[PDB]
């Protein structure tokens, strides 16, 4: 039923497998029992394998696994036993092994690890992704007790009812905990064990609204947390505030993100309290992609958030609807060097005010890609106020032309102009660009004069003729494939000194032979600069391999 | 015999001379012409149509055309005319004297014996009632008057009055306040159209067309009004619309609007309309700090049955308060979401809804918009970015929608999965499409199936044959696999059913059409 | 962009 390869790795074909087979070659190393029709697991089936360290049992519908059946595979890493129906653990199975690093039991019917400290004899685990989004609603200290240090710790605890104290308190240290959890009853005490042990803290699917925070005993203790994430999250206008208080605790949080979550509000948020008023502390970086907010036409101008804005470097705010930064706001964020608006309702009348004087002072990448823009030279000037801007990325916005001539701020190095559905380029490109990427439009020609351009991206057009070299001096990247390109000029590639890579594929290049001597030379002992392979039009036999009589 | 010489644009100084006697119609249009001498079109005796706008001529004398008994047409306008040499001329039915720089209305006493004049362009900076008496009598189709840029100095209310037309389109002065007093409201006119109308003063705003506009209430000819270039604020705006809603108008345009203040009037009375049509292009507003829905409230409460809003930032539209009267929508190049007319079930008379050129992105949602909009025939959703997640299950669109379109669109071939049952016209060129599934059997009331644009290599096996109503098919553009023990089934369909496919569909480097491939 | 009315 197998169809190991040529190392030892068993794929499990025909998923039909009533169980698993008799006595298996002991020289396998890795399994497939991926989605196959198992119920009973003993050691009477896998005995001759203790050199086998690759377990993959994912979703099979097992019922009961015999013990002492982990000792046959002796030293086994990643052990996967995903969506079963072991409804009833138990530590013998984390007895035999020795050297584990991958524990996966989501999926299973289970409601508890057992009142018999479970995960012990498996010192050795880094990754434990334990729970389902079904029924498990217990986590005492007799839980993840044989274990002190791992990378990753995810918790599927969605309908968790119950947690005993200092269950997670025992863990030393933990990379990246991530727990699922829908109401947020025991959230501010499964906090205070973990806030001094995790690294990347992530939240998923709890409703917050009505979140209450109170000053919890955990002590004057600096939290060890400097990035918490928040996934498909409910929150409301006074519950981020009271978010807000609870990430006051972590003095040393660097970055803050929300993905795909709900606000159920208009951002009249309260930037103070009775007691403590919010601190921007040293977050840096704030991550929001696909913020559901139902009233979201009528959104404030977040006038009462201008005491957080003076102080973050990086801001994403990515399919969320976002019509307008208002100038003031966009005049409080003094440090911000990184705007991403991608995926957004931005014209340009409204880019103007969010880019008024003075704006996003020290801003050098803006990236506004799917938005909603139709001028390049307006779009241009626009950004004039913006004096240190050097990155531009308004890719897949529908411009169809551009005049002879704009105006872009003077910094310009990198210009993104894909999918923009032009037909030709122009003056209007700054000179100063060192990369730019006109890639999947309209454009027949390339003639611009681009003295210190290092890159050049212009694949999935239809240029007949290659671009002129001559006004691309220092070009060290070219990818020019997908173009419609058949010939080309003798000793064209001898202009461009510095090429370095370069993408040719794609293109119905004539290969008759008095006219590619040139090319189907070049690509010999410039091999390693050659990307993919160029095919002659009339056969698919590569032209870097061709020589002329 | 229609012979036509078109030298326009060509930088002429001069009437082109030795043109053919044939000419029937001239267009000199945008040159550099100063004159018109009867020896520069004497010689032209079937000419019929004379085309010599925008160019530069001062003067005029209108004995030069004597000899072109055949013309009916003469549009002079763009031009510099300061005087009209008067001269008995020939019966024209178009003539166009507007944009010019006349002082006093250029009025010949002659023109009252063109019996058949149905079109006369005007240009203006002084206005008397009486220099019209001399056409009073024509029953004229069209008059377009032009305002100069210092008209306003002594101006007479009655000026147009005796004006005889059907329809009329006055051309106010641009970059000034509107201080003019002339009353707009004419007897026999039944179309007007108003243009340059700026009123920025929040103080005493637009006090002045107001009234004016007031005064049409009192012509219940007045059948339809047309707004262009308007620059107002919000507040000034929507009193406009709310002075218009009480007049006998039943269709209503505005186009080109610059708004900007903060809108405080929204208090709207929608009673005693006889509006059929209101439409809106293009409109700019400066930002502002009040709830968007004060706007989006005012139109989504209007008891019309046409409304069209295209060519604004609009980024939302509400669900109307009550049972709403909204019969066609077109809301075609805005800023629209997802979410638009969301938890609805007040829009269960509207037949035809435009929603091209949005912001739309998720066909699930589309689709529940629809739901109660029970007597929804055609929805228009192409030119956004919509796909579908078939993980989200059967879509819930009403079983009234005949016809959808869905092209320019990111769907892949799951969109067959979320189809309203008696679909008859189903358009979803331009999206990603890499095959068509065997559901698509299931549409038995499909007569037009546009997939071209699209990434379709093949077709299963006999996917037509259940298509008993399929009456036009479109296949074009794509990257169609012909070789031979695959492309059998598609290129005899192709060919038998001939008449069918629109387009014609090609192999894949081949190039070759696919209705001309033969297997064995 | 509403403006906090108070
Ligand atoms: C009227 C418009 C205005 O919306 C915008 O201005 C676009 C949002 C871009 C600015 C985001 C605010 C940046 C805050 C920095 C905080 C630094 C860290 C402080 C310590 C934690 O509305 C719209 O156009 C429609 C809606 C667009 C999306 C609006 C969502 C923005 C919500 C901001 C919440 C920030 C919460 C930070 C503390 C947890
Ligand atoms: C669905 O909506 C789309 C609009 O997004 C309609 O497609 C448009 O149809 C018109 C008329 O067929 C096309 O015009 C053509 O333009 C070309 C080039 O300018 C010209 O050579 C042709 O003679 C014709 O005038 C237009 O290109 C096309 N637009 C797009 C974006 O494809 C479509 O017709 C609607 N479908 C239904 C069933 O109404
Ligand atoms: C209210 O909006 C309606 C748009 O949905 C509009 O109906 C449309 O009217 C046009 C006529 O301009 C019809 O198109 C006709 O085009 C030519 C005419 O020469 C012929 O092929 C046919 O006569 C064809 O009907 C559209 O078919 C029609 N659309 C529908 C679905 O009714 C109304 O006219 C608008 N009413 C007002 C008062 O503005
Ligand atoms: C005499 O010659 C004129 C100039 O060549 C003609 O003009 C017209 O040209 C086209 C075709 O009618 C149109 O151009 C405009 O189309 C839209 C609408 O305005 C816009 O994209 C843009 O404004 C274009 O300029 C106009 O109808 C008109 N445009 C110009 C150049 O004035 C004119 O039609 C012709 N007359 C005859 C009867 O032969
Ligand atoms: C917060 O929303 C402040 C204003 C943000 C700029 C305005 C964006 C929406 C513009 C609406 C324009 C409506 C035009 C007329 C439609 C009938
Ligand atoms: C531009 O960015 C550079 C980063 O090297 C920074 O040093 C400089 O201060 C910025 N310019 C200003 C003041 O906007
Ligand atoms: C330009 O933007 C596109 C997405 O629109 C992206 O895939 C591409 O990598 C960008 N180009 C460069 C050189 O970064
Ligand atoms: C104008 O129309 C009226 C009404 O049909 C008619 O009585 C009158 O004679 C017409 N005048 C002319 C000659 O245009
Ligand atoms: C735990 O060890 C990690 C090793 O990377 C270290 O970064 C972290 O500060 C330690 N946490 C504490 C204080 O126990």
């Amino acid at each position: 039923s197998l169809s190991c390869d040529r190392n030892g790795i068993c794929k499990g074909s025909s998923g039909s497998l009533n169980s698993i087979p008799s006595g298996l070659t002991e020289a396998v190393k890795s399994l497939d029992l991926s989605n196959n029709r198992i119920t009973y697991i003993s050691n009477s089936d896998l005995q001759r394998c203790v050199n086998l360290q690759a377990l993959v049992l994912t979703s099979n519908g097992i019922n009961t696994i015999e013990e002492d059946s982990f000792s046959s595979l002796g030293s086994l890493e990643h052990l996967d036993l995903s969506y079963n129906y072991l409804s009833n653990l138990s530590s013998s199975w984390f007895k035999p092994l020795s050297s584990l690093t991958f524990l996966n039991l989501l999926g299973n019917p289970y409601k508890t690890l057992g009142e018999t400290s479970l995960f012990s004899h498996l010192t050795k685990l880094q990754i434990l992704r334990v729970g389902n989004m079904d029924t498990f609603t217990k986590i005492q200290r007799k839980d993840f007790a044989g274990l002190t240090f791992l990378e990753e710790l995810e918790i599927d605890a969605s309908d968790l009812q119950s947690y005993e104290p200092k269950s997670l308190k025992s863990i030393q240290n933990v990379s990246h905990l991530i727990l699922h959890m829908k109401q947020h009853i025991l959230l501010l005490e499964i906090f205070v064990d973990v806030t001094s042990s995790v690294e990347c803290l992530e939240l998923r699917d709890t409703d917050l609204d009505t979140f209450h925070f109170s000053e919890l005993s955990t002590g004057e203790t600096n939290s060890l947390i400097k990035k918490f994430t928040f996934r498909n999250v409910k929150i409301t206008d006074e519950s981020l505030f009271q978010v807000m208080k609870l990430l006051n605790q972590i003095s040393g949080l660097l970055e803050l993100e929300f993905d795909d979550c709900t606000l159920n509000g208009v951002g009249n948020f309260r930037a103070s309290d009775n007691d403590r008023v919010i601190d921007p502390g040293k977050v840096e970086t704030l991550t929001i992609r696909r913020l559901h907010i139902p009233r979201f036409y009528l959104f404030y101008d977040l006038s009462t958030l201008y005491s957080l804005t003076e102080r973050v470097k990086r801001i994403t705010v990515e399919n969320s609807k976002v019509f307008l930064v208002p100038c003031l706001l966009s005049q409080h964020l003094k440090s911000l060097e990184y705007l991403d608006l991608s995926e957004n309702l931005m014209v340009e009348e409204y880019l103007k005010n969010s880019a008024c004087e003075d704006a996003w002072p020290s801003l050098q990448t803006l990236i506004l890609r799917q938005n909603h823009l139709a001028s390049l030279e307006k779009t241009g000037e626009t950004l004039l106020t913006l004096k240190n801007l050097t990155n531009i990325d308004i890719s897949k916005n529908s411009f169809h032309s551009m005049p002879e001539t704009c105006q872009w701020p003077e910094k310009m190095k990198y210009l993104n102009l894909s999918s923009t559905r032009i037909h030709s380029v122009t003056g209007c490109i700054p000179k100063t660009l060192e990369i730019l990427d006109v890639s999947n439009n309209n454009l027949n020609l390339f003639s611009l004069n681009l003295p210190q351009l290092k890159e050049l991206y212009i694949s999935r057009n239809k240029l007949m003729t290659l671009p002129d070299a001559s006004l691309l001096p220092m070009l060290l990247v070219l990818k020019i494939s997908r173009n419609q390109l058949k010939s080309v000029p003798d000793g064209i590639f001898d202009r461009l000194t510095s090429l370095q890579k370069i993408w040719l594929h794609t293109n119905p290049w004539d290969c008759s032979c008095p006219r590619i001597d040139y090319l189907s030379r070049w690509l010999n002992k410039n091999s390693q600069k050659e990307q993919g392979s160029a095919k002659c039009s009339g056969s698919g036999k590569p032209v870097r391999s061709i020589i002329c009589p | 015999s229609e012979f036509l010489v078109d030298r326009s644009k060509n930088g002429l100084i001069h009437v082109p001379k030795d043109l053919s006697q044939k000419t029937t119609i001239l267009n000199i249009s945008q040159n550099y012409i100063s004159e018109l001498w009867t020896s520069d079109i004497l010689s032209l005796s079937k000419l019929r149509i004379l085309i010599i706008s925008h160019n530069r001529i001062q003067y005029l004398d209108i004995s030069v055309f004597k000899f072109n008994q055949e013309l009916e047409y003469l549009d002079l306008s763009h031009n510099k005319l300061v005087k009209i040499s008067c001269h008995p001329t020939v019966n024209l039915k178009h003539l166009d004297l507007s944009f010019n720089a006349f002082d006093a209305l250029p009025i010949c006493k002659e023109f009252g014996n063109m019996s058949q004049l149905k079109f006369l362009g005007l240009s203006t900076t002084h206005l008397e009632k009486s220099s019209v008496l001399p056409i009073a009598h024509l029953n004229i189709s069209k008059v377009l008057l032009v305002l100069g840029e210092t008209y306003g100095e002594k101006e007479d209310p009655e000026g147009l009055q005796d004006f005889n037309t059907e329809s009329l389109h006055i051309v106010f002065p641009t970059n000034k306040e509107f201080h003019f007093i002339l009353d707009v409201s004419v007897k026999t006119v039944a179309n007007l159209e108003l243009s340059n109308i700026k009123c920025v003063l929040e103080d005493n705003k637009c006090s002045y067309f107001l009234s004016i506009l007031a005064k049409l209430q009192t012509n219940p000819k007045l059948s339809n009004l047309t707004l262009n270039n308007i620059e107002t604020t919000w507040n000034s705006f929507i009193r406009i619309l709310q002075l218009v809603w009480h007049t006998t108008v039943w269709y209503f345009s505005i186009s080109n609007v610059k708004l900007q203040g903060q809108l405080d009037f929204r208090d709207f009375d929608y009673s005693g309309t006889s509006l059929k049509a209101l439409s809106i292009h293009q409109v700019v507003s400066d930002v502002f700090g009040f709830p968007q829905s004060y706007i989006y409230e005012i139109f989504s409460n209007m008891n019309i049955k046409n409304f069209t809003v295209s060519g604004t930032r609009m980024v939302h539209m509400l669900c109307p308060s009550k049972i709403s009267p909204f019969l066609h929508l077109d809301f075609s190049n805005n800023l629209l979401t997802d979410t638009v007319f969301e938890n609805c079930g007040h829009l269960t008379e509207l037949e035809t809804l435009i929603l091209q050129m949005n912001q739309l992105k998720e066909l699930s949602k589309i689709a529940e918009m629809t739901t109660q909009m029970k007597s929804l025939q055609q929805l228009d959703i192409s030119q956004n970015s919509v796909s579908y997640d078939e993980k989200k299950g059967d879509c819930s669109w009403t079983k009234s929608l005949l016809s959808l379109n869905m092209s320019s669109n990111i769907l892949t071939d799951t969109i067959f999965r979320c189809l309203p049952p008696r679909i008859k016209v189903l358009d979803l060129h331009s999206n990603k499409i890499k095959s068509i599934p065997k559901q698509v059997v299931k549409l038995e009331a499909l007569q037009e199936l546009n997939v071209a644009s699209n990434q379709l290599k093949s077709v299963p096996d006999g996917i037509f044959d259940r298509l008993t109503s399929l009456q036009k098919i479109w296949l074009h553009t794509n990257p169609w696999d012909c070789s031979c023990p695959r492309i059998d089934y598609l290129s005899r369909w192709l060919n038998k059913n001939s008449q069918k496919e629109q387009g014609s569909a090609k192999c894949s480097g081949s190039g070759k059409p696919v209705r001309s491939i033969i297997c064995p | 962009x509403s403006k906090k009315k108070k």
